[PDB]
């Protein structure tokens, strides 16, 4: 598809997110 | 047209059509809309296609309109021009049905008996359809003068 | 043997015009149900056999051209039925593919009345297996394609009739 | 044939050697030169008859005498040797873009053409009138590319140099 | 907005890595490519009005019922606004043909399209065959040399192809 | 269709030769044999050469070959010269 | 009409089939299936094939029923065959006699 | 839509205020202009096609080249000869709808917004368009102040043309 | 494959492919790669649609898996689910060669010989490819349900 | 007669495997030619009369072949050539089609060398008309593309040899 | 103006920074470039006379109604003739200036901001001006990436009339 609105395609903060500390996108 | 042949082979074979019989009808009707636009741009194109199409034609065979050629004068080259608005019609068939069904059994089975016998060169006519296939496919995009052109150098074929 | 294309270019070449608008306006309605006539004809392949012992089941597979005397009795008498009744089902098949009845009296409806008198088939029994066996393809392909298939069983009937 | 690996196979095996990495980079070389250089011998072989037939005529209009008696153009058939000459010598061309050296021509057309050119009494003059009209006729970025421009016109400059 | 050079970074930099060597390689050959990209795009914005205009032309006659009264493209302010969508969609996928990715294409052409069609009633089914339409418009104008040298342009063509498709289904 | 849809003992069409042959084949062999008529000595038509060497198709080759000895034939030799062997797809 | 089996008249001019053969793919052709099979139905098509294949009318009501249940199985290329492949063909015609 | 009863409207409440007499003597000028405005609307209704074919004809007497150039941008062949007589019936459909809303609302909608882009692109000329309505400003036959409320809304669309 | 009886009928013919034929060989290339998409899902599927296909045909005829039927026992009820492997087989070939030409010469030609033979009533592995019909529609979509339960029931007819 | 699909799929039959990575890896290869082989074929379809005008014209017109004696002296025995030139490039077209030249030695190459050698044919001369034939194939479809109708040519010139 | 030069400046100054290696590349550019650009312009210059009588006889061909019917528009008159060779020169000069200063500034700020306005009030059609500019770019006898700067700017100014 495309990012999430509003999210700049490709500078995404949740790339390398570690799981311990990774927060679910709403 | 393709979805009358592909049944007549099917009903010899004693058979239903297959999906490569199937899945090409579904294939042809999809392309339906695409081949009215091509067939719009060659019906109120006949003036130019075939008035440049004869265009060429005597500029490539002087001798059928010099005099002693079979379209000399006034009357004749009426009638010479008359046969590539035939065959200039019979390609908008072929484009609508998806085959030269309709080009087969007009204007190609025993066409080499009817131009022998009119004391037309064939091969002169031959001539004709090619000038008139420059024109058309100078008239439409890339994608549709490999359609377009694609039934005129059938018609070339089978008329020699 | 002309489709719904090939009777359209015909009309359209007997005069010697061109297609004008009136001619690609019934062309491009065909092209719109094309999507249904295969899935029809889909179908309908599939279920070959089944329709027909549908067919025979409902109409006249008890009467008494079943028994001894009646049309059918004998089994090389029963088997040349399923044998005829696929016919039907099968070039209705194909009209409703071309979208044009030619093909029926072209290759069914030509002789056909006149062969069964020389048999002695019952015609009336006929098409009531045919109207028995239009009834069960309505079932199959839905409404509006028991629609079309159904207009072509109909044409075999009022011409075999 | 002399090209970019029978030097290197040739110097090598005089030597004695295997192929070593001095060898072993002469072949790279035979990979980005060689995408210029076979477009122009695509070009120069889908459109031959028509360069020759451009180019042999220009023989002859230069030097329009030999088709006067005695000499070497006089009749029907010496006329359609000079025009099969000339597409010898640009089907070499096509052979010495698609080796990568000047094999083909220093084995096949020059070596022994000064003796019979001379034997035959053929101009030799002749030849490189029709040579030099191609390589005068050449468009660099309409013909070919601007290197496979380079790469065909060296070989018949060469050729050029060779029968003059 | 990032190109196809910003793109490997992006994700190097949430790994905290270097580059490594296979991938500054598949970046070198990206500059090889080079020209060749820039011959594409370059054909498709000089002939920017004939692909539209011609795309257009091909769509009502195929699709009547959309110009007459009644239908989503007749009057005058509906029709420039037919052919404005289609500019504005072919202007964007000429900046992801350029870019090497399709980012800035979603991020400010894509993003919603499919909805506004649903609020206006646009019938969003024909606005993907227009798309289609300008694809294959400028993908037969891509692989014609006239004017470039001869080579292999397979790959980017394929790769233009991809944002005319990405752009057809993000719209219906 | 083919010549195996079901035909056996005790079916509508009578039971005759049926071959193996796919959809549309295009095996075909090359064979070479003698038959003598035996029949124009009642019948006393004209006389035809009896030795043909031929190319049946696979389609018919079964028939043919089957035939060729009910009339008293001889075969001299027969072989496969258009087609696979083993084929699973392709004779068509 | 200017038609043309050049094919056939090759493998049959130089002897690489017989007349048999050459009649056999006459029958199967989609010229003839054209000309003499789809205007007609397979109870008229059994007729025509004697006409031609065979230079006879039908003899008898069982010769229809065993070559109308070919037909209406297997079609012009099985019916076809079926009559280049009898013994009445081979007693008049055997592969070289039109 | 360029109404005078939505002039009026959309000029109380640019200020939030209820509709004063300035607005109730701005829709009396509709309605004692109206008795004249509908009776040019039934005129150019009843001789509608006498005016579509008549104007369409005054084009090709003025412009030849248009029934003699190939492509798909001229009245050559009879695609593009209906396609002309389209546009004519076009803009007297629009002319009339003017004449019964009051105000030059519906062919700023219908007609004039987005019409330069289309003539640019499809390689129309709007001089075509002027031709034709300069026939049916000589040719609907009508007098008085029918005729003068009919002849300002066809110099409204010659006005946008040029 | 379309591309070969596209050919093989073209060569019968004495001609070369026309627009119709080389339109369809065009349009199939083009489908090539939704094609072995298809055929991927069913490839690593086999032992849902397998197993499942014969779940549902034992519950509809249990008779061939009672004792006295064909497939009674843990031996032929292996080979019962054998010859469903064998045909989702086929299947597979179908969908990638556009055509029931793999599947016509293989496990179609002289299908009831064999199965007469065998002793199997070929009406339960008519029914045993239904239901893994079903199965397999399930795990598509609706545009290549359409295509995949489109080759099972062209051997469903085959079949009886 | 297997297209390469159909050779694909016989070889991963005969061995009862499934179609794996190595062989749809061959499949994907040959869908990406798909594109230029219809085009090839597209545009030998159109010229098939002025390819072969243009081969024999420039192998063996004025050869001693084409005078008294030579093979190729009466109208039927030229006639027979361009008739005889013309399968080559059909059947050519057809190999370039299906990716595969078993079509070739199925219909063309089985008793075709055994045939020439009975009737006399220069094989020597024949072979020089396809390679004419050839060169003047690459001129139409390209460099590409005449690559893989010149790769069925040379198939044909070596087992006619 | 448009330029590679400036539009780095323009988009330094607009942030508030100083030029960085994103803008000493975007003007490395324009000078590789430079070399096709500038013999394209010297070409163009020299053989001008000849392509400004050639266009405007090539649009006098194709549309011979512009040398025929009366009034002010048409090229019909000396008068009328000599405005019209004067603007053909208008749109070659801009061309050769685009080629000067390395981008699609100099008829941007003289010749195409504001030629849809000048267009439609005079009366001129756009169709007139691009077969003068499809002459010219079948014309020039440029080669290679020569003609494929000049070509460049010419198919930008026919995407404006159109
Ligand atoms: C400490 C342990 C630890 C982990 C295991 C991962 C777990 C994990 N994986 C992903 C993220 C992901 N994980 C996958 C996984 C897979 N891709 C496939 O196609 C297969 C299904 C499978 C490969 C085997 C994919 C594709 C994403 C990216 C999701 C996306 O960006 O849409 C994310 C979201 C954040 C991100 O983008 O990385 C997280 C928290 N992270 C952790 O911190
Ligand atoms: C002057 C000296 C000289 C060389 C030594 C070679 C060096 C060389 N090899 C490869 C590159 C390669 N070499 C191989 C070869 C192999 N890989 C395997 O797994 C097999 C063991 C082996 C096959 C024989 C492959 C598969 C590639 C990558 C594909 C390719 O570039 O062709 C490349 C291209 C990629 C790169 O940039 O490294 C180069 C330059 N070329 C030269 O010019
Ligand atoms: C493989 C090698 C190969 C070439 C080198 C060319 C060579 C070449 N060019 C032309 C033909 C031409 N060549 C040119 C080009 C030019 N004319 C000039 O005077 C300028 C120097 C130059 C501009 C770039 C033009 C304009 C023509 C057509 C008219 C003419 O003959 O001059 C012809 C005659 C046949 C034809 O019309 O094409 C030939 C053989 N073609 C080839 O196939
Ligand atoms: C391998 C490459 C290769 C070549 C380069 C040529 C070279 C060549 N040319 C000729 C032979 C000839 N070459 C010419 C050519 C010319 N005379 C003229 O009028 C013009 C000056 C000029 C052509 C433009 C003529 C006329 C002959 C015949 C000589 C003769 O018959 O006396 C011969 C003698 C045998 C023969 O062909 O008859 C040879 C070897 N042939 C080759 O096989
Ligand atoms: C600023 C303006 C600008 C452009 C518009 C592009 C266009 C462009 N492309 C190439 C160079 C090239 N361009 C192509 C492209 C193609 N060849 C084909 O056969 C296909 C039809 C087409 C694919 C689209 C190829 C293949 C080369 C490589 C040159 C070669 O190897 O011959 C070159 C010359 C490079 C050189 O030779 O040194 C230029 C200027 N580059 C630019 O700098
Ligand atoms: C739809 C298929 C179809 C075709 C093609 C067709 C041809 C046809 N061409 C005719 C005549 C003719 N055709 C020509 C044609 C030519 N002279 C030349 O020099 C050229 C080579 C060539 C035209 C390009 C001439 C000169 C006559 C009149 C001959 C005479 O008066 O003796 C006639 C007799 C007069 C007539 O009824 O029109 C027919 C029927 N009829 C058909 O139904
Ligand atoms: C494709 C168009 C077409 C048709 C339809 C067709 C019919 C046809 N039906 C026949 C017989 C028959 N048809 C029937 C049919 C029936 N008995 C009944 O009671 C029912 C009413 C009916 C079944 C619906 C029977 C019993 C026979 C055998 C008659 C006999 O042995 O005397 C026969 C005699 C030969 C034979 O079957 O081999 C023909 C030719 N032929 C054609 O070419
Ligand atoms: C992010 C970039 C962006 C895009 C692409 C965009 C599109 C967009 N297209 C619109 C309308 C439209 N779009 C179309 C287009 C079509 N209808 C058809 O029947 C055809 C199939 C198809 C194209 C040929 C039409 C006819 C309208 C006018 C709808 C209306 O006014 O009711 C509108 C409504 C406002 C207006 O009238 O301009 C927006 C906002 N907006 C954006 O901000
Ligand atoms: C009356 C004397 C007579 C015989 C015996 C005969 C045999 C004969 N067996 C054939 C094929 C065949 N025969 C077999 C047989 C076998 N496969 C095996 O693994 C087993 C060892 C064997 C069964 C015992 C098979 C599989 C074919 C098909 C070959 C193919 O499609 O390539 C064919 C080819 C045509 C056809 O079947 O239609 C003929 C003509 N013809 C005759 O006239
Ligand atoms: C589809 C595969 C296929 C091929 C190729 C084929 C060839 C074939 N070539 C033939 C004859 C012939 N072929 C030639 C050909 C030539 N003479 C020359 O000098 C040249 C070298 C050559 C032209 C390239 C000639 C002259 C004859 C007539 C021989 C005669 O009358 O004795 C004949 C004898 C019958 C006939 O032509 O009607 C056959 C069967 N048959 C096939 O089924
Ligand atoms: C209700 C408001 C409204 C207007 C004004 C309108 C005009 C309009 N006229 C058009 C085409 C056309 N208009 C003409 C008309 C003419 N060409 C000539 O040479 C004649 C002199 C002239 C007739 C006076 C022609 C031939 C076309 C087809 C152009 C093309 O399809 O390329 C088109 C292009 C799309 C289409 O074919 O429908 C539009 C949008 N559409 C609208 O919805
Ligand atoms: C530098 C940018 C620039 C442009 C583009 C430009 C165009 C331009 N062309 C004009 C007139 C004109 N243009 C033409 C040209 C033509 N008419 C024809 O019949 C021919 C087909 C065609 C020429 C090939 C004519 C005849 C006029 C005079 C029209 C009039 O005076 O009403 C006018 C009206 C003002 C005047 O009388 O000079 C402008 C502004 N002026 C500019 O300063």
């Amino acid at each position: 598809q495309l990012a999430p609105p509003g999210i700049p395609p490709g500078e995404d903060a949740r790339n390398n997110q570690s799981l311990r500390q990774y927060v679910a996108r709403p | 047209s393709i979805v009358t042949k592909s049944i007549v082979n099917a009903d010899a074979e004693a058979r239903y059509l297959s999906p490569g019989e199937l899945d090409r009808i579904k294939s042809f009707v999809l392309s339906g809309q695409r081949r009215l636009r091509i067939a719009q741009t060659l019906t109120e194109n006949r003036e130019r296609i075939v008035k440049q199409g004869g265009q060429q034609l005597f500029q490539r065979r002087p001798d059928v309109v010099s005099p002693g050629g079979n379209a000399y004068g006034e009357e004749m080259t009426a009638t010479c021009l008359r046969d590539l608005d035939y065959y200039l019609r019979l390609v908008t068939y072929g484009i609508i049905a998806g085959d030269v069904t309709p080009i087969e059994e007009i204007g190609l089975v025993g066409v080499k008996e009817m131009y022998s016998a009119l004391g037309t060169p064939i091969s002169g006519v031959a001539e004709g359809i090619r000038c008139m296939k420059d024109v058309a496919c100078s008239l439409l995009s890339g994608e549709d003068a490999a359609e377009v052109g694609f039934y005129f150098d059938y018609t070339l074929a089978a008329m020699q | 043997m002309q489709d719904a294309i090939t009777s359209v270019i015909n009309a359209a070449d007997v005069q010697g015009k061109y297609l004008d608008a009136n001619s690609v306006e019934k062309l491009r309605g065909y092209f719109q149900t094309g999507e249904l006539r295969v899935r029809a004809a889909a179908t309908i392949a599939a279920n070959a056999a089944t329709i027909i012992k549908e067919a025979v089941a409902k109409s006249l597979l008890y009467s008494d051209i079943t028994r001894p005397g009646g049309n059918m009795y004998t089994t090389r008498r029963y088997a040349a039925c399923i044998r005829d009744l696929d016919y039907y089902l099968r070039y209705a098949t194909y009209g409703m593919l071309a979208g044009d009845p030619s093909i029926l009296d072209e290759r069914v409806l030509n002789g056909l009345k006149e062969t069964y008198n020389s048999l002695g088939v019952p015609i009336g029994a006929t098409i009531q297996a045919i109207q028995a066996m239009k009834e069960v393809t309505g079932s199959l392909v839905g409404s509006d394609a028991g629609k079309e298939m159904g207009l072509y069983f109909d044409y075999i009937c009022s011409g075999l009739s | 044939m002399k090209s970019v690996i029978t030097t290197v196979v040739s110097a090598a095996d005089a030597a004695g050697r295997f192929p070593s990495n001095s060898d072993l980079e002469s072949i790279q070389g035979n990979i980005q030169r060689s995408a210029a250089r076979l477009e122009a011998a695509e070009k120069l072989a889908g459109n031959h008859e028509a360069v020759v037939k451009e180019a042999g005529d220009a023989c002859f209009a230069k030097y329009a005498y030999l088709k006067n008696p005695g000499e070497a153009g006089e009749n029907q058939e010496k006329i359609n040797k000079c025009y099969r000459d000339v597409d010898h010598y640009m089907r070499l061309v096509n052979y010495c873009l698609v080796v990568g050296g000047t094999g083909p021509l220093d084995e096949w057309g020059i070596a022994g053409a000064r003796e019979v050119y001379r034997t035959l009494n053929l101009p030799t003059s002749a030849y490189v009138a029709s040579i030099a009209y191609t390589r005068d006729r050449l468009c660099v970025p309409r013909d070919m590319s601007a290197q496979a421009g380079v790469e065909f016109s060296a070989y018949l400059d060469y050729l050029i140099n060779a029968l003059s | 907005m990032l190109d196809a050079f910003a793109k490997v970074v992006a994700q190097a930099d949430a790994r905290g890595e270097f580059l490594s060597n296979t991938q500054i390689d598949a970046l070198s050959k990206m500059v090889k490519e080079g020209n060749q990209r820039l011959d594409i795009v370059n054909k498709v914005t000089s002939n920017a009005s004939a692909i539209v205009t011609n795309s257009a032309r091909a769509l009502f006659a195929e699709q009547p019922q959309l110009i007459q009264p009644g239908g989503n493209a007749y009057t005058s302010r509906r029709m420039a606004a037919c052919l404005r969508d289609m500019e504005i969609v072919l202007r964007y996928v000429s900046y992801a043909m350029i870019a090497g990715d399709s980012s800035v294409l979603d991020d400010r052409c894509l993003n919603g399209l499919r909805e506004t069609y649903q609020a206006l009633g646009t019938p969003g089914s024909s606005v993907a065959v227009a798309i289609q339409k300008m694809k294959d418009a400028s993908v037969a104008l891509a692989n014609d040399t006239t004017g470039t040298p001869i080579g292999d342009c397979s790959s980017l063509v394929a790769e233009l192809a991809g944002y005319f498709d990405r752009a057809a289904v993000s719209v219906v | 269709a083919y010549d195996m849809d079901g035909t056996g003992a005790g079916s509508l069409e009578p039971r005759g030769i049926k071959s193996s042959a796919v959809e549309k084949d295009s095996r075909c062999f090359k064979v070479t044999f003698v038959l003598p008529s035996q029949s124009r000595l009642y019948t006393f038509r004209e006389l035809q050469n009896v030795y043909t060497t031929k190319m049946v198709p696979f389609s018919s080759w079964y028939a043919e070959q089957q035939r060729i000895q009910k009339m008293g034939g001889k075969i001299l030799k027969v072989e496969l010269v258009a087609g696979g062997q083993m084929r699973s797809v392709g004779n068509q | 009409y200017g038609f043309s089996f050049s094919v056939l008249e090759s493998q049959v001019k130089n002897g690489q089939i017989s007349i048999k053969e050459f009649v056999r793919s006459l029958g199967k052709s989609s010229v003839y299936q054209k000309q003499f099979y789809q205007p007609y139905v397979n109870s008229r098509v059994v007729e025509l094939a004697f006409r031609h294949f065979l230079g006879r009318n039908l003899s008898s009501l069982a010769e229809f029923q065993k070559f109308f249940a070919i037909l209406s199985k297997k079609g012009l290329t099985g019916l076809v065959d079926s009559l280049i492949n009898s013994r009445e063909y081979s007693d008049y015609f055997n592969e070289e006699t039109v | 839509m360029k109404t005078p009863i939505t002039e009026a409207i959309a000029t109380a409440d640019n200020q939030g205020r209820f509709l004063s007499n300035t607005e109730l003597q701005a829709v009396n000028g509709r309605y004692q202009r109206a008795t004249a405005s509908l009776t040019a609307a039934k005129a150019l209704t009843g001789s509608a096609q006498r005016l579509i074919t008549g104007a369409a004809q005054a084009v090709y007497n003025k412009f030849p080249y248009t029934t003699q150039m190939p492509g798909p941008a001229y009245a050559s062949s009879a695609i593009g000869k209906a396609k002309c007589a389209r546009d004519i019936g076009y803009y007297l459909r629009m002319v009339t709808y003017c004449l019964v809303v009051g105000g030059t609302g519906p062919m700023d909608e219908y007609l004039v917004a987005g019409l330069e882009e289309i003539n640019r692109s499809f390689d129309l000329s709007p001089s075509w368009y002027i031709e034709a309505l300069q026939y049916i400003k000589n040719s609907h036959g009508l007098s008085g102040q029918v005729a003068n409320e009919a002849n300002a809304y066809i110099d409204y669309a010659i006005n946008t043309l040029s």
